RNA sequence: CAAUGGUAGGAGAGCGUUCUAAGGGCGUUGAAGCAUGAUCGUAAGGACAUGUGGAGCGCUUAGAAGUGAGAAUGCCGGUGU
RNA sequence: GCAGUAAAUGUGGAGCCGUAGCGAAAGCGAGUCUGAAUAGGGCGUUUAGUAUUUGGUCGUAGACCCGAAACCAGGUGAUCU
RNA sequence: GACGACAUUAGACGAAUCAUCUGGAAAGAUGAAUCAAAGAAGGUAAUAAUCCUGUAGUCGAAAAUGUUGUCUCUCUUGAGUGGAUCCUGAGUACGACGGAGCACGUGAAAUUCCGUCGGAAUCUGGGAGGACCAUCUCCUAAGGCUAAAUACUCUCUAGUGACCGAUAGUGAACCAGUACCGUGAGGGAAAGGUGAAAAGCACCCCGGAAGGGGAGUGAAAUAGAACCUGAAACCGUGUGCUU
């Protein structure tokens, strides 16, 4: 369009709310924030998660569970991402990170089974759900675990 | 999509086929204009500042005591309400540009091209082979094309003589296919273009 | 800069698929004797953070 | 008051009582007062215990 | 056909001010300011005329804000009683 | 980060979010945890997210403005007393 | 040290417009031209690409300094085999006690320092891999030097800004850290604008003077030096209608 009518998308743009200018905004005196006490102050109010001396919530409750400092969790794939593939093609964690169907190999790549295959092809991979295995093998075509 | 070459003097020398995935889409006007507003507040180097109560100088005793002398109680003599110190919330240095992704660029500066063409803006020329600086030739193979008073040439790559030769005419702006940008197309009324230029831009732009 | 994370509460909840989180029972502790079989095996699960504590503690863990 | 010597000197710590409360210390070197061949001339000077312990004759 | 009192407060639509972009304009045959008038719009507010003034300033669309004062024993000036 | 005019933009796929959840974890996986249970129950499945950005609210920043008594650090004072 | 090399501390050249209207004066308007590797900018009696200073482009150093290139100069061996013996940083490493530092609250302190006392091994050695032992892996402390990428701006040069335009912008646009205050450290203002040109009112009159009224300069003199515009409060003098 041209640099002289130029137009925004409707319902993209929106003027902001100016606080304490007078009283026919709406916001004039207190701007919104009613009369006295910490919520009028500049600066005021309270830690969030504070309930004024009341013990808090989250220290009521106890802590538990620990961290694992190595977690192997791996990267899934299901068997319904396998049919963008064709028939007889050998599929392999560089293959399907070229296709792009991982982002990432977070620390292998593991089979599991939500859609079906309706093809025929052959899977290396780090890990197998027992379902993801046996379908891979119904219709012909293994799974190396590498 | 079919486009007729013309010859510096103005007369038909063959045509090109230049793509609709670049000169005939319909032009998307959300993204050409937020587009046109990023290139528009990327030029904004803000530097204007002001000085706080902190900045200002001196100011760092109490003017007088809290209580008894009738006047209104005041802390430094460089308070906002205090003439001649303390702006509340003023100006700070900052940047406005912001970024678009890169679809969207190329969508808005396709759209730019696409609008161009539509109004009958888009010259294709063969070559410029211009061998001295010289405007007033520029001039002349500008008015022979009967182009409008803002006008883009557009070369394949950086030819200096050209640039030379459209600097000094007002309302005329060059540049080189990987050059250009939604703002400068936006602003000419007409776009010339050398047949290599046009074929680079359909390669790079889709 | 970046906001912080409540550490107090991350070792408190963990978060469900549909963005709950899943919290830990009070009074699990000590003087089991002063409470019933049923108390101490009913309070042996997991509750989800009430949803009026939800609107007051969301920020704390706006990155878990 | 520095060792002759080593170098050996003073250095700054806290001092911390049974509920942690700081209070800044000072760690003093083990400086005796000895006559020691310095370039060929006896002369008294301060001189760190350790750095006698064995090289260092009065 | 129905609804339209309203404080804390929520929501929406707008009026003005400075600046910038592009287009289109006005100015020593007199710009902005200032003054007066019996003018126009539902409000914020917009014009016109005539004096003063003696060089700059509107309009459109869109972008940014040091964007709007009657009160703070407010600050600075001027001037009263 | 490099190139570019302190632009756009081009390149840059380290990374980040999503495509799967459950469990403290090992781990299993459209299920999983508890349990001796194929029971019951908790959280889950029977697709939509992501990047930029206008508006609103929150956090860290002095955070709407003005105002203590006071605290500490380094200096200046016995021409008054 | 000796030849060059650009760069900087003065500078030089540098295109193209005339006419009429209004006006005090045009750069404005109207008409007709021209230059442009120059239409950045600032001046000129109003708003100028072509009037001036300039700009693009090109040229330029006696001298005195950065910097870089050659070639002079000044230094000087460098591999491998064996390995029987020799060396490889001691009051050190480490430990206990007390502290400090590591994102980590003397504490697991791993890793690292200080003080006080203890206090090692020498390659078949020693240290580390978050207490600690084994295995395995990696490394070789207790000597020293080291450019670049990084930080900052009292200065200097060139420029930039949806930064301020005299209560703003520095405290300070003006003889400003100055009038002024304090014994002292210290604290700290207020105050820009005639006009294009000073052409800054010759002469006459009232007046001691200050002021003024004429005359005159000027486009304008309620532009007359407190001088552009000249709001409001406030103070007056006349009146139309009222009391």
């Amino acid at each position: 369009m041209k640099l002289h009518e130029l137009k925004p998308a409707e319902g993209s743009r929106k003027e902001r709310n100016r606080v304490g200018r007078g009283v026919a905004t709406g916001n004039g005196k207190t701007s919104g924030r009613g009369h006295k006490g910490q919520k009028a102050r500049s600066g005021g109010g309270v830690r969030p998660g504070f309930e004024g001396g009341q013990l808090p919530l989250f220290r009521r409750l106890p802590k538990r569970g620990f961290t694992n400092i190595n977690r192997k969790e791996y990267a899934i794939v299901n068997l319904d991402q396998l049919n963008k593939f064709e028939d007889g093609t050998e599929v392999t964690p560089a293959l399907l990170v070229e296709s792009g169907v991982v982002k990432n190999e977070k620390s292998g790549i593991k089979i599991l089974g939500n859609g079906s295959l309706d093809k025929k092809l052959t899977v290396k991979a780090h890990k197998f759900s027992a379902s993801a295995a046996e379908a891979i093998d119904a219709k012909g075509g293994a799974h190396e675990v590498i | 999509a079919n486009y007729d070459v013309l010859k510096l003097d103005g007369t038909k020398s063959g045509s090109i086929e230049l793509s609709d995935a670049v000169f005939g889409i319909e032009p998307n006007n959300s993204v050409l204009f937020e587009a046109i507003n990023l290139q528009r507040a990327s030029l904004r180097q803000g530097t204007h500042a002001v000085k706080n109560r902190s900045a200002v100088s001196g100011g760092g005793r109490k003017p007088w005591k809290q209580k008894g002398t009738g006047r209104a109680r005041q802390g430094t003599i460089r308070a906002p309400q205090w003439r001649g110190g303390g702006i509340v919330f003023g100006p700070t240095p900052r940047s406005y540009a912001y970024k678009m992704p890169k679809k969207m660029r190329r969508l808005a500066l396709r759209s730019a091209l696409s609008f161009k063409a539509q109004e009958n803006g888009l010259t294709v020329v063969d070559a410029f082979n211009f061998e001295a600086p010289k405007t007033k030739e520029f001039k002349n193979v500008l008015s022979t094309l009967e182009q409008p008073k803002k006008v883009l040439v557009v070369t394949e790559n950086e030819d200096v003589n050209v640039e030379l030769s459209a600097r000094n005419i007002p309302g005329v702006q060059v540049t080189t296919a990987q050059g250009l940008n939604v703002l400068d197309i936006t602003n000419a009324d007409s776009l010339v273009i050398t047949e290599a230029a046009a074929k680079k831009v359909e390669e790079v732009l889709g | 800069p970046k906001m912080k994370t409540h550490r107090g509460a991350a070792k408190r909840v963990k978060r469900t698929a549909s963005g709950q989180l899943k919290r830990s029972r009070a009074f699990t502790s000590h003087l089991f004797a002063n409470k019933s079989t049923k108390q101490k095996r009913q309070l042996r699960k997991a509750r989800l953070v009430s949803k009026s504590d939800m609107k007051r503690v969301k920020q704390l863990l706006a990155y878990k | 008051k520095q060792c002759f010597v080593t170098g050996r000197k003073a250095s700054t710590g806290n001092r911390r009582s049974h509920a942690l409360n700081s209070t800044k210390r000072r760690w003093n070197a083990n400086l005796q007062k000895v006559r020691i061949l310095v370039d060929g001339k006896p002369k008294k000077v301060w001189v760190s215990a350790r750095a006698l312990k064995s090289g260092k004759v009065t």
